[PDB]
């Protein structure tokens, strides 16, 4: 999975075991591996602070 | 010397048939360790694999 940290530089590594890759394409948020920086788990887009307070 | 040059023409080539022998299995180690070596070659790479770009 070819990856860039949200605030940093690109790679390219793998998930956990069962993130569901057939909902997990190239636009989606992901979170990565403290160490391996792997996919450690997937979860819904971000929800813009101003929606909140609207 | 019929009794002597020519008998003494085996007393190399029994070392000589050893050495010959022993190339074909040091041929097994080297192909051994090569296959060592191209296992190591990719094995703990290309799973971190960090993104720059060629300049």
């Amino acid at each position: 999975f070819i990856v860039k940290a949200t605030n940093g530089p690109r790679y390219v590594v793998g998930c956990r075991r069962q993130l569901d890759k057939s909902k997990l394409k190239p636009g989606t948020r992901v979170a990565l591996d403290m160490t391996t920086l792997t996919i450690m788990r997937y979860l819904p887009r971000e929800v813009d602070p101003l929606v909140y307070n609207m | 010397d019929l009794y002597s040059r020519y008998k003494k023409l085996q007393q190399e080539l029994e070392f000589l048939e050893v050495q010959e022998e022993y190339i074909k299995d040091e041929q097994k180690n080297l192909k051994k360790e090569f296959l060592h070596a191209q296992e190591e070659v990719k094995r703990i790479q290309s799973i971190p694999l960090v993104i720059g770009q060629f300049l």
